[PDB]
């Protein structure tokens, strides 16, 4: 049925910039797959009871597999070759059998994407506890209901660098495992049903990026020990229900990426602005009433997204900070725009869509890095500008 | 067979006959066909109906023991110009290929070296007169004396031994008309002096020769015509400064090597156009790249370059900036000054966000701008509309 020409014309690229074959809705693998020796990945989608021959040894460029609902078997020399060649895996298991036990036999694995539907009997998975065989595993993305963190995660405490869970509405418990992370740098607990910050997350000592998206955090209180995460620069806490940020965030002086958008914060604190190192501050779609005038300390802030908030009064202290490059105040509750905006030499983004304005001042021509495509304004207010001011951002 | 017709890399009409009992006469009834591909055809005879195949110029013989009719033999003698022969046994090669006179391109892939058949079977290529391209993927232990006899008129010598070293013995001195030499997978471990004795070469490829050291290139100024020094897929860990003497290089393919630092003397050559240093150990890019104004496709894919200097954007002729799989923290806005950029690769990097000025390039489109979707979302929806329109319009 399948000629090598058909597989050559089937060839395309994946989301990881690799040459991937998207074999979808088939009975098995063709033997003409291995004639394309330049292949770097195969996407097997719903191809069950597949037996991989040893001819996979011809796939010297192969470094990735993506198994989507495939109960695939492999042969011994093919197993050895993929043990000595493969780096990336991504297996989805709608059914338990679709997750193969052979895939843990490799040792050159770096990145794993364990999407699927895991049963709640997680500690019984000896197939999981075989990730200790992998001596280079650094990325582990489990898109499944991980109620209790496996001791498989314990066995890969050091070599792991990226840890991702999409728990999908299940509470993440048995915190001692995440306490046992030593050299983990990126913790991505997306929707782990965390009613607050776990003590396990806070027992991390080498974290660099923490994401608690869609986790209903109640407070950020234990921060007296975030000072030990001097390696941390990225705090991802948006799409949450946090209502306040206390002074305790002053403990981390290496924080650069801060996410607090779509939150329940009704008034932005000034002690949050007391920190000056923060370069990325995201607070879009929040309930913020006003900005305290202590934001002038935040000079290094290159991203202050306050767009789609409830903010009615914007102080002039924010316009003193000239390093703010990406500024979005669209769909806010402002009335007039500050004339003093020309000191922002580095200002590429300005978004003011939806917000009520009376007259656009000529001082919008004072911005130097502003662009017409970067200045997202309605056509009606595009008309309400001087022709020279129009050309100031329109002509490149 | 009309719907079976395809086109090759040389834009010629093509027809691949794979695993047939013989060869159809309706294939031979075709007139628009240019390259017919005979693969795994067991013991067929060529009918004289090849007189209909006037546009036929490339006969591709893959494991095909072909017997030949005399009028078809004369027609192929006066028409056929490119023959590729792959065989598993030295008896599989047809003996009428020597009678061909209009043949210039020959691709003898498969072991010519055998006991008492080591280049004695192809001793009949002395009958070949206009042969200019002689590809030999044949595991040759030593280069034949027959090509030393033939190479007066030979213009390209692509030898693939797949892991067997050539004892060249400076025998290319009698072979003076080469413009291209592609020694690929020869495991030479050093550059021989036969390339140095030659003078007419303009494209030198030494792919996968396990070249640990390339210090000989100081003498390459003797080769006044070289324009493509493809020193890729080797074990090259450094570049000697005498490459600065090589001002005539236009494409310097050093990718998949172990080079960790570029000396600035390499950056003296103003004629470099394709500086591919991908899959290497480079940690920084020198600013003198702004001097290389003729550079078009700078591929530093999968390197250790953390920050692009602004002087990189001094060269306005960058057409394809392959920055993928690197550790680029942020791409400076000076890329908005570039106009010739058609495809930039940023997926797989440490890129925090895509700057707005990236949309300033006119010829860039979504197919050209390959990047992660969330990184694409960082551009303004009006700038994103411009780029999505470049995808559409």
């Amino acid at each position: 049925e399948w000629t090598p020409d058909k597989l050559r014309q089937k060839l395309q690229t994946n989301a990881h910039n690799r040459l991937e074959l998207p074999l979808i809705m088939l009975s098995g693998l063709p033997d003409t797959v291995f004639e394309i020796t330049e292949l770097q990945s195969l996407k097997l989608e719903i191809i069950k009871n597949v037996m991989i021959p040893a001819t996979i040894a011809q796939l010297d460029n192969l470094q990735e597999l993506c198994l989507h609902q495939c109960s695939v078997k492999i042969h011994s020399a093919a197993l050895s070759f993929l043990k000595e060649n493969l780096k990336v895996l991504s297996v989805k298991f709608d059914d338990m059998r679709e997750l193969p036990p052979w895939m843990y036999g490799l040792r050159n694995l770096e990145e794993l994407y364990l999407v699927g539907s895991l049963s709640h009997d997680i500690s019984k998975n000896v197939t999981l506890e075989s990730l200790r065989d992998l001596k280079s595993l650094k990325i582990l993305s489990i898109k499944s209901n991980v109620s209790k963190i496996p001791q498989a995660v314990v066995d890969v405490s050091s070599h792991l660098q990226k840890m991702c869970v999409h728990n999908d509405g299940t509470k993440l418990v048995m915190l001692n495992n995440l306490k046992k992370m030593t050299n983990l740098t990126e913790l991505e607990l997306v929707h782990c049903d965390l009613e607050r910050i776990p003590h396990a997350v806070f027992s991390l000592l080498s974290l660099q990026e923490l994401d608690l998206k869609e986790n209903n955090l109640k407070s950020i209180e234990e921060i007296v020990s975030f000072q030990h995460l001097r390696k941390l620069t990225v705090l991802k806490l948006w799409y949450n229900s946090i209502a306040y940020i206390p002074e305790h965030i002053k403990k981390l002086t290496s924080l650069e990426r801060l996410f607090f958008s779509h939150n329940k914060v009704e008034v932005l604190p000034s002690h949050l602005f007391l920190c000056n190192k923060i370069r990325y501050l995201d607070l879009s779609y929040n309930d913020i009433r006003f900005i305290p005038p202590e934001i002038g300390v935040l000079q290094s802030l290159q991203y202050f997204s306050i767009t789609c908030n409830k903010v009615e009064s914007l102080p002039d202290e924010l316009y003193f900070c000239k390093k703010l490059k990406t500024l979005k105040i669209g769909k806010n509750s402002l009335s007039v725009l500050s004339p003093k905006i020309g000191n922002l030499l580095f200002l590429s983004y300005l978004d003011i869509k939806g917000n009520h304005f009376e007259v656009l001042p000529p001082e919008l021509g004072d911005c130097r890095a502003l662009k017409r495509a970067g200045l997202v304004v309605e056509d009606a207010l595009f008309e309400t500008l001087p022709s020279d001011v129009r050309e100031q951002m329109k002509a490149d | 067979l009309r719907q079976r017709l395809t086109k090759n890399a040389q834009d010629k009409l093509e027809l691949h006959l794979f695993m047939l009992s013989g060869i159809p006469d309706t294939v031979f009834d075709l007139v628009e066909l240019e390259v017919l591909k005979l693969e795994l055809i067991p013991d067929v005879t060529i009918p004289p109906s090849i007189a209909q195949l006037t546009g036929l110029k490339e006969l591709w013989l893959y494991h095909t023991a072909a017997k030949i009719e005399a009028p078809a033999l004369a027609f192929l003698r006066e028409n056929l110009r490119a023959l590729h022969i792959k065989f598993t046994d030295i008896k599989e090669i047809p003996l009428w290929i020597y009678s061909l006179k209009t043949l210039e391109e020959l691709h003898l892939t498969g072991n010519l070296s055998a006991e008492n058949n080591r280049y004695i079977v192809i001793d009949g290529l002395r009958e070949l007169k206009r042969l200019k391209v002689l590809r030999l993927k044949s595991n040759l232990s030593k280069l034949p004396q027959v090509v030393t006899d033939v190479g007066v008129h030979l213009q390209k010598l692509s030898i693939n031994n797949e892991g067997t070293k050539l004892i060249v013995l400076n025998s290319l001195k009698k072979m003076v008309n080469l413009t291209e030499l592609e020694l690929i997978r020869c495991d030479l471990e050093r550059i021989p002096h036969s390339i140095f004795s030659l003078h007419n070469l303009q494209e030198i490829d030494l792919k996968d020769n396990n070249l640990k050291t390339i210090e000989e290139i100081i003498s390459f100024q003797h080769l006044h015509r070289l324009t493509c020094l493809k020193l890729w897929y080797n074990h090259i860990a450094y570049i000697p400064i005498q490459i600065g003497n090589l001002t005539n290089l236009e494409r310097l393919y050093l990718n998949r090597n172990k080079i960790e630092k570029i000396p600035t003397q390499l950056f003296y050559c103003r004629k470099l156009r394709y500086l591919d240093l991908s899959h290497n150990n480079l940690t920084f890019l020198p600013a003198d790249i702004g001097l290389l104004q003729n550079l078009q496709n700078l591929a530093v894919t999968a390197n250790r370059i953390e920050a692009l200097p602004p002087e990189l954007f001094q060269c306005r002729k960058l057409r394809a900036l392959h920055l993928g799989n690197n550790v680029l923290q942020s791409l400076p806005s000076r890329v908005g000054e570039l106009t010739n950029l058609t495809q930039i690769e940023l997926r797989g990097n440490r890129l925090e966000c895509l700057p707005v000025e990236l949309g300033e390039c006119p010829l860039l489109k979504r197919s050209g701008l390959v990047v992660e979707e969330d990184l694409f979302s960082t551009l303004p929806p009006e700038v994103k509309e411009r780029l999505w329109r470049a995808d559409k319009e």
